[PDB]
RNA sequence: GAGUCCCAUAACCUUUGUACCCCAGAGUGAGAAA
RNA sequence: GCGAUGAUCACCCGGGUGGGUACAAAUGGCAGUCUGACAAGU
């Protein structure tokens, strides 16, 4: 007595019409089970009459939760209303879920829901062939929508959030040290290139970042004016006296003058080193802020940079928390993060560090109150030994 | 809802602690969160007892994640000072573990309480 | 590759006869004819295993 | 003359190889870090510079609906990233995060912008210090040959055979000691002419091209009054092409 | 034994998608989908291939029951490359991540878990592995997540509940294909602690036959686990005779 | 005539410079001080 | 005015040698730049 079948698909809802009804008494016979697998026989049983795709991803999740609780979304109300004929005698609808049945009946008094094994068997067929039954109707791809909906449905129940997230910390550290290496490497090259044109400056201004900025100014050593002397004197300070030495030594040096095109790169290349240092300063401050937000307790106890390195070593804040006190100590024992009486404080700090991580990881909005008192406790231990 | 969950009642807590004190006498009790973390890792823990009044609780909330993943029962007792007294040590204890031993003289009592915690969870 | 670098060849010959390397090991019985597809790899320890297994 | 120092060549090529590595790691870092927000991009768009430009045009998946990416990506690829945007698995990110990831992206395009500038500069230098060599082997391979020897003069004092196999000492010097056959391409394998050849002709062209390379190279290094025209290379290039056409024209199979 | 820098010979296992790393000791290893990281701190093997650096993960039998099944010599596993697998009782990525490795990028895994504390970790691992669909929902009610699961070539159930026989049946009826695989891990203490282990295994097998699952094989997991057995069966809707 | 394709753009060893170490590791688990 | 939120657990004359861990450099070592007259067509 089944006449219509309702199927819920991540793309949308599909309604079918059952042309022929399969044998009830022989339902367990091998033959009636085999026809479910064969597509040639199955098409004779059911046909697609309607398909209403969801408007968007957000709609799919709303119906995914509504279907989970056995509630009838506005979309499902529409498709059934459009299809099911008005009906002494009631149109029969096959649904997978028994919990969904009463909800449909309240909305539509004239439809009877069936979810017995006969209905379950047809649903098994529809799920089995999937897009093949849609006769080319646009269901997108049933697998990609399934994947996207699954993460959406799951995280909604768990209440996953970005505030808890600490992967941002891990990425910044791997980038911060990489910036530090690259700034040094290129800054070294800037010294060599401008070293050829005027080697004595690389001795005068050892600080590379100072050297790069000064090279942007004194492109050609031949240019020497008292006004320029003041301008380069403004760069850094004359306490070292480099302002006077460069003016004097530029007048008198063995530096070999290089081409304008090569000069053009020393300033351009020095500019790139300047930008990276500017970016590295920005990224370091971003890391500092994020630790205070993510792991205020760990960051306050040891420091923003050190704690982030400890988090990266464990691979995640959660991994750090689950570890025992002994394991955390050897976690930073390769870079001496925590460093006989010297060893005792290292071990003592390790236990407190492990305690700090637990508070950060399992609190939705960690505060820094416990981290400070934890640190003062270490300070008293520090004074004692 | 509360982070410390589930919390054993007065009737159960006295039964739990009575097992704790005997396990201490038989050298089958591990005391402290760090010890309890090791036992779960080694898979030698019968079940974990925790203190619900730990200040803050968060310093022992890594155990439930370990306890469930290994399918080891766990329970909260209201008092840490009382739990420490049961353990046989002179300081409060926030977490304890009952080591696994099928040859223990107190096997039946451990299994009796272990059933109650499973139902309570 | 058909080159069959002698360093690789000696490695596999040192695994066919691994029972005699150490007098306290005494592995199971097996033949291990050289497979036609294999690769050589280096283990990477966990950072937590710095003292134990590194 | 300031325009005839080879030490700029050896540093320029050394810097270029360093840049190709660092630009790669930064491109990689952006792919995981921004891929957190939207992991499906890396599979769709593979080019690093293109990937960075997507972040620049649209900061967040929400912008994918209205933001137009046509200049970066073709039509069929560009709609894919729109479809992935609505169904994606990634987490939303704060503006503080976006500014930092956005800053990293600008470094990617900036380095690519500067990398091509360095390549052009090396081309100008190679065309001014050894113009004949560039006409024959090419600027990029030409620079590496100079850098391997350490100086233009030292390469000039090397015979043609060494220049053929300059970049394959390990294979060569392994082969000599063990009484096996020796390599035949070395560093010149990336020369344009050798690429045009096929089969065993690659080895023959490598021999012919290397011999002419030494002639064009020696005229570059030891000529007191060299004109920056490359005429010796250009006529040398014609001979190699003629040898190539005749060498390729022959067919082993019987007709 | 298997220290850091030691070199090993990687060769294929009899089961597709599983590899053996020989040496002084033998290790069961699966190819890593997300190279460069370990999900539960296992040892990893790095191989240079033309050159790209592939990475392998060590499979620890004492942590994953399925791995203990391989070591004891299960004849048939329906988990193979390019097959959809429904993993019930996915506490975390300890064993699902390895199952995700075997199926390959082409296959998929639907990880089903109930408790939320491990679920958050299951989602986190899932993002690194695109072919894992995490379902944080009770496996006793397969209908709640029917939208999220298509047909699955095999069903693997590690759920530790007394009524697991009902869980396996309901999920198999909805999602498992005809002639599809069923693999179940049974812990006798969990089902019935009063009676001995063998009766529970004998009792549990009977329920599967009632539920139209033909048991092909049972294996005990000692010495890795005590009181455990893995039963591999085929879902024969047509007839078990 | 002749192995680019086991990164000579490299690996390994030695020397120097810098910064740390001379305790156990799945570390142990109820003592310490008087 | 303690503690399971964790107690306890190489050499030589204040100075110098020995050994270990991370990085950088070396115009320091391994370390030595292939053969040499034929070939292709009718």
């Amino acid at each position: 007595p089944i006449e219509y079948l309702l199927f819920e698909e991540p793309t949308g809802y599909a309604v079918f019409k059952v042309k022929l009804q399969q044998d009830d008494i022989g339902s367990r016979l091998k033959e009636v089970q085999e026809q479910i697998n064969d597509f040639g026989a199955f098409t004779k049983l059911i046909e697609l009459v309607s398909f209403a795709p969801f408007k968007g991803a957000a709609e799919a999740l709303e119906n995914a939760n509504d279907i989970s609780e056995g509630l009838v979304s506005e979309s499902l109300k529409a498709i059934l209303d459009l299809n099911l004929p008005k009906a002494k005698k009631n149109i029969t609808l096959a649904i997978s879920d028994k919990n969904l049945g009463p909800s449909i009946k309240e909305e539509f008094p004239y439809v009877d829901c069936i979810s017995n094994e006969l209905a379950q068997d047809l649903i098994r067929g529809v799920r089995l062939h999937g897009e093949k039954l849609f006769k080319g109707l646009q269901s997108g791809d049933l697998e990609r929508a399934q994947l996207g909906l699954g993460h959406a449905y799951s995280r909604a129940k768990v209440k996953f959030s970005v505030q808890k997230n600490d992967n941002h910390i891990i990425q910044a550290i791997a980038l911060l040290d990489q910036l530090d290496k690259d700034i040094n490497t290129f800054a070294m090259r800037v010294k060599e290139w401008y070293g050829w044109h005027f080697p004595e400056l690389a001795k005068l201004v050892p600080d590379n970042y100072t050297f790069a900025k000064l090279v942007l100014f004194i492109k050609d050593k031949a240019s020497l004016n008292d006004d320029s002397l003041h301008d380069l004197a403004a760069l850094l300070n004359e306490d070292s006296g480099i302002a006077q030495r460069v003016i004097d030594n530029a007048r008198i040096s063995m530096g070999q003058d290089i081409s304008e095109t090569d000069m053009e790169n020393v300033c351009v290349f020095a500019q790139r080193v300047a930008s990276l240092a500017d970016y590295r300063r920005q990224l370091y401050d971003y890391l500092c802020e994020k630790m205070h937000t993510v792991a205020p307790n760990l960051s306050e106890l040891i420091g923003e940079v050190i704690g982030a390195r400890l988090i990266s070593h464990a691979g995640s804040l959660t991994n750090l928390s689950k570890q025992a006190a002994s394991t955390v100590q050897i976690l930073g024992a390769e870079k001496a993060l925590f460093r006989k009486n010297k060893g005792r404080i290292s071990r003592y700090l390790a236990n407190k560090c492990s305690m700090a991580s637990r508070i950060d990881n399992y609190s939705e909005e960690p505060s820094n109150v416990f981290g400070s008192v934890l640190k003062k406790q270490v300070e008293q231990r520090l004074e004692f030994y | 809802n509360p982070k410390a969950f589930p919390l054993a009642d007065a009737a159960l807590t006295q039964q739990i602690l009575d097992v704790v004190q005997q396990a201490a006498n038989l050298r089958q009790l591990k005391k402290g969160a760090n010890e309890a973390t090791k036992t779960l890792n080694r898979g030698i823990s019968e079940f974990i007892i925790m203190a619900a009044d730990c200040e803050p609780i968060e310093i022992l909330l890594h155990l439930p994640l370990l306890c469930e993943d290994k399918n080891v029962p766990y329970v909260f007792v209201p008092s840490r000072v009382a739990l420490g007294r049961a353990c046989g040590v002179s300081r409060p204890v926030i977490a304890a573990s009952i080591t696994t031993n099928d040859a223990s003289a107190i096997k039946t009592q451990i299994y009796a309480v272990k059933d109650k915690i499973e139902t309570l969870l | 590759d058909d080159n069959m670098r002698r360093e690789v060849q000696r490695d596999l010959l040192l695994i066919k006869h691994r029972a005699a390397l150490d007098p306290k090991r005494h592995y199971k019985k097996q033949r291990w004819e050289v497979p036609e597809r294999f690769a050589i790899g280096t283990i990477i320890e966990d950072k937590s295993e710095f003292y134990s297994s590194r | 003359s300031a325009d005839k120092v080879d030490v700029m060549i050896i540093q320029a090529i050394a810097l270029l190889d360093d840049l190709d590595k660092e630009l790669n790691t930064y491109a990689m870092r952006c792919k995981e870090w921004y891929g957190w927000h939207f992991p499906e991009l890396a599979k769709i768009v593979t080019d690093s510079v293109a990937y960075a430009r997507i972040i620049l045009t649209m900061g967040i998946r929400s912008k994918a609906s209205e933001t137009d990416l046509s200049e970066i990506l073709p039509e069929e690829i560009e709609e894919r990233v729109k479809t992935a945007a609505e169904v994606s698995m990634g987490t939303e990110i704060t503006q503080t995060d976006l500014d930092n990831i956005n800053a990293l992206a600008e470094q990617i395009v900036e380095f690519a912008a500067y990398r091509e500038q360095l390549s052009n500069y090396l081309s100008a230098r190679m065309k001014a210090i050894a113009p004949n060599l560039t006409q024959l082997v090419g600027e990029l391979v030409g620079a590496r040959l100079i850098a391997h020897s350490g100086s233009l003069i030292s390469l000039a004092k090397s015979p043609a055979s060494t220049i053929q196999i300059l970049g394959a000492e390990k294979a060569l010097f392994r082969a000599l000691k063990t009484k096996h056959d020796t390599p035949k391409y070395g560093l010149l394998y990336h020369a344009s002419l050798v690429g045009q050849a096929t089969g065993k002709n690659k080895g023959k062209i490598a021999r012919v091209l290397a011999a002419k390379a030494a002639v064009s190279l020696r005229y570059d290094a030891l000529a007191e009054d060299r004109d920056d025209s490359g005429d010796i290379g250009l006529e040398s290039r014609a001979k190699v092409e003629n040898r190539l056409s005749q060498l390729e024209g022959r067919d082993l199979r019987t007709t | 034994g298997a220290r850091g820098g030691a070199k090993v010979v990687i060769e294929p296992h009899r089961h597709a998608g599983v590899y053996i790393a020989r040496g002084k000791e033998d290790l069961l290893v699966t190819k890593n989908m997300a190279p460069g990281e370990s999900v539960y701190g296992e040892k990893r093997i790095s191989v240079e291939e033309p050159p790209t650096k592939v990475e392998y993960r060590v499979w620890n039998p004492f942590r994953s029951k399925l791995a203990a099944g391989i070591m004891g010599g299960l004849d048939e596993l329906f988990i193979a490359p390019g097959k959809k697998v429904l993993y019930l009782g996915a506490a975390s990525g300890t064993s699902v991540s390895h199952v995700s490795d075997v199926v390959g990028p082409e296959g998929v895994v639907y990880a089903v878990e109930f408790s939320h504390r491990p679920g958050r970790e299951l989602i986190s691992m899932a993002k690194k592995r695109p072919n894992i669909i995490p379902i944080i929902e009770d496996a006793r009610h397969p209908q709640k997540y029917r939208m999220l699961i298509g047909m699955v070539d095999c069903v693997f159930a590690d759920v530790a509940q007394p009524d697991q026989a009902r869980i396996i049946a309901l999920n198999s009826h909805m999602f498992l294909k005809d002639q599809g695989g069923v693999v179940i891990s049974i812990k006798a203490n969990c089902i019935d602690s009063t009676v001995d282990a063998e009766t529970v295994f004998a009792r549990e097998v009977q329920k599967l036959r009632e539920e139209r699952i033909k048991p092909l094989e049972q294996l005990t997991l000692e010495p890795y686990e005590r009181d455990h057995c893995i039963v591999v069966g085929r879902y024969m809707r047509s007839g078990l005779k």
